[PDB]
Order: structure tokens, then C-alpha cells, then sequence
């Protein structure tokens, strides 16, 4: 069947707020698994505006494409621990990075909602797509104690000290509720996935080394909530929280195992939706 | 060798 193209069948929707999270770059002897290597990634205050498509071709399917993006750089924080040590649990360096930058970040996710249930006030169904989010940091300056703390002091204000980006990426599928009361509206969607690609890549500056670590088969946890009123028969001025938890998974490392990449984010967004026609 | 540090020179 021809699918529907009438103006209504069409909404889009825009929302600005703040992004914040915290990535793992993590490292492990392959035989004992004794963690060796931490990188704390922080996502302190990132800007970001989030936009979303969505078209009913037909009653019983949606089809979605959503996604935010960073505004500006925004502010973070990076941490690093290395237990060279293996006889000693504590680290032997660790050095901490304030002046780390979020350089971008930003997520995609082009999905589609089959809707099973519905009635006036509540429609549910399940939903499945493909995501996928990135997070570039650049760390900067920083302290440091070495060697059991033989070694302390400062980087030089401003250098750069090393440079990290992550990628995760991952079918999903997912349960999606919509419940509407008047002028009322509630929307709700918990996603999974058992397959999460990801990969980093780290540039570290002040050592010409660059390394690269891919892991696959890791799980991912995601929800979205909204809550608006629509204003007119066709606007809905709303509010979005919505939470993002990349596993660690167990992967290779490459110098130009075993290797982790992790991360968990927050979106705090508020906005509008327009329904066309 | 030095994994994850900043600076090198783990000898
Ligand atoms: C495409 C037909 C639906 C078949 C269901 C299979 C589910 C697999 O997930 C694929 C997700 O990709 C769907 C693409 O979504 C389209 C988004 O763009 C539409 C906005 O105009």
C-alpha cells in the first residue's frame, strides 16, 4: 500500500538543554586482567540542540530520525590512572586534567515504532534502529604525581596532553509508550542492545604515540522521557531527560589487549513539536 | 612500555 503523505502524517521537533556524562578508556593485562591503565573522560556542560522527524506512513508504523549535536565546546574533565605495579593494587601515576574541553559530541539514532496497542488516550509499541554517538575531548595542562609520588607537579598552562574520541554504535530494540489526556502528553521509550560497536582513538601528544581500541558484543541501556502541552491542535512545547549507558566491553588495542571503552550520558532538553497540516 | 601515562619513559 501507498504509504500516507498528507501534511499531518509529519511532525518535526527542536529542543535545546545540556548533554553531561562520563567516558572509561580502560586498559588490562590479557592473561591476569589486572586493570593497568584508567582514563576518566568527564562530559561536565556540553550545549546541545536536538532535532527529530518522525512520519506515520501508515497507522500502525512511525518512521524517526533523531539525533543532538554540541553547540560549542563545552567544559570536562579527565582523569589518568596507571598501575604499573602489578605486585601493588594502588596506582603508581595518576594525573588530573581540569582544563579538559569537549571538543563536539553528538548522537544519530533512524528508527522505526510498529505500534501494537491503541486506544484515545495511549498508544504502545515496540521499536527498533540503529544509533550511534561520538565524544571528541582534548586535556590540557593538568598536574601530576608519578612513580609513587616521587615525581610531582604541573604540565605547562595550555599544551595539549592528549586527545581522545569514541564512537558506539549499535542496533537496538525497544519498548515506546505515548499516553495523551487533553492537552497532555506523556511519550516513554526504554531501548537495549546486546551488540554495541565501539571504538576510540587517543593521541598522545607529548609521547607521538597514537593508539586505537575497538570492542564488540557490549551492552547498551537507553531511555527517553517527554512530558508537554499542546498549545495549539498542532504545537506541543515539552521537555526531555533522557539517559544512555554504554557497557565496558573487551576488545584489542593498537600502538601506531584488552582493551575498554565506556560511557555513560545524560540529555536535559526542552522544546517545541510541530505536526504539519 | 608505560601504558596510559601522559609521559613515557617507564624504564
Ligand atoms: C523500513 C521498514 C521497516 C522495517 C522494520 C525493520 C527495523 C530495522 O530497523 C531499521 C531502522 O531504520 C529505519 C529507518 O528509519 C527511517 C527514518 O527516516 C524517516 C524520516 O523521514
Amino acid at each position: 500500500l501507498i504509504p500516507n503523505i498528507s501534511p499531518d502524517s509529519f511532525t518535526v521537533a527542536a529542543s535545546t538543554g545540556m548533554l553531561s556524562g562520563k567516558s572509561h578508556e580502560m586498559l588490562y593485562d590479557a592473561e591476569t586482567g589486572r586493570k593497568i591503565s584508567q582514563l576518566d573522560w568527564k562530559i561536565k556542560n556540553v550545549a546541545i540542540l536536538k532535532g527529530d522527524i518522525s512520519w506515520d506512513p501508515y497507522s500502525f508504523l512511525t518512521l524517526n530520525a533523531r539525533g543532538w549535536t554540541s553547540l560549542a565546546s563545552g567544559s570536562g574533565n579527565m582523569d589518568n590512572y596507571d598501575w604499573m605495579n602489578e605486585n601493588q593494587s594502588e596506582w603508581t601515576d595518576h594525573s588530573s586534567h581540569p582544563a579538559t574541553n569537549v571538543n563536539h559530541a553528538n548522537e544519530y539514532d533512524l528508527n522505526v515504532k510498529g505500534w501494537l496497542l491503541q486506544d484515545e488516550n495511549y498508544k504502545a509499541g515496540i521499536t527498533a534502529g540503529y544509533q550511534e554517538t561520538r565524544f571528541s575531548w582534548t586535556a590540557t595542562g593538568g598536574s601530576y604525581s608519578y612513580n609513587n609520588g616521587a615525581y610531582t607537579g604541573n604540565f605547562p598552562k595550555g599544551v595539549r596532553v592528549i586527545g581522545y574520541n569514541q564512537r558506539f554504535s549499535m542496533p537496538y530494540i525497544g519498548l515506546a509508550g505515548q499516553y495523551r489526556i487533553n492537552d497532555f502528553e506523556l511519550n516513554a521509550l526504554f531501548k537495549f542492545s546486546d551488540w554495541v560497536r565501539a571504538h576510540d582513538n587517543d593521541e598522545h601528544y607529548m609521547r607521538d604515540l597514537t593508539f586505537r581500541e575497538k570492542t564488540s558484543g557490549s551492552r547498551y541501556y537507553g531511555t527517553v522521557i517527554n512530558a508537554g502541552y499542546y498549545v495549539t491542535p498542532n504545537a506541543k512545547v515539552f521537555a526531555e531527560f533522557t539517559y544512555s549507558k554504554y557497557d565496558e566491553g573487551k576488545g584489542g588495542t593498537q600502538t601506531i589487549d584488552a582493551a575498554g571503552i565506556s560511557n555513560k550520558n545524560y540529555t536535559v532538553t526542552a522544546g517545541l513539536q510541530y505536526r504539519f497540516g | 612500555k608505560c601504558p596510559g601515562r601522559v609521559v613515557g619513559g617507564c624504564k
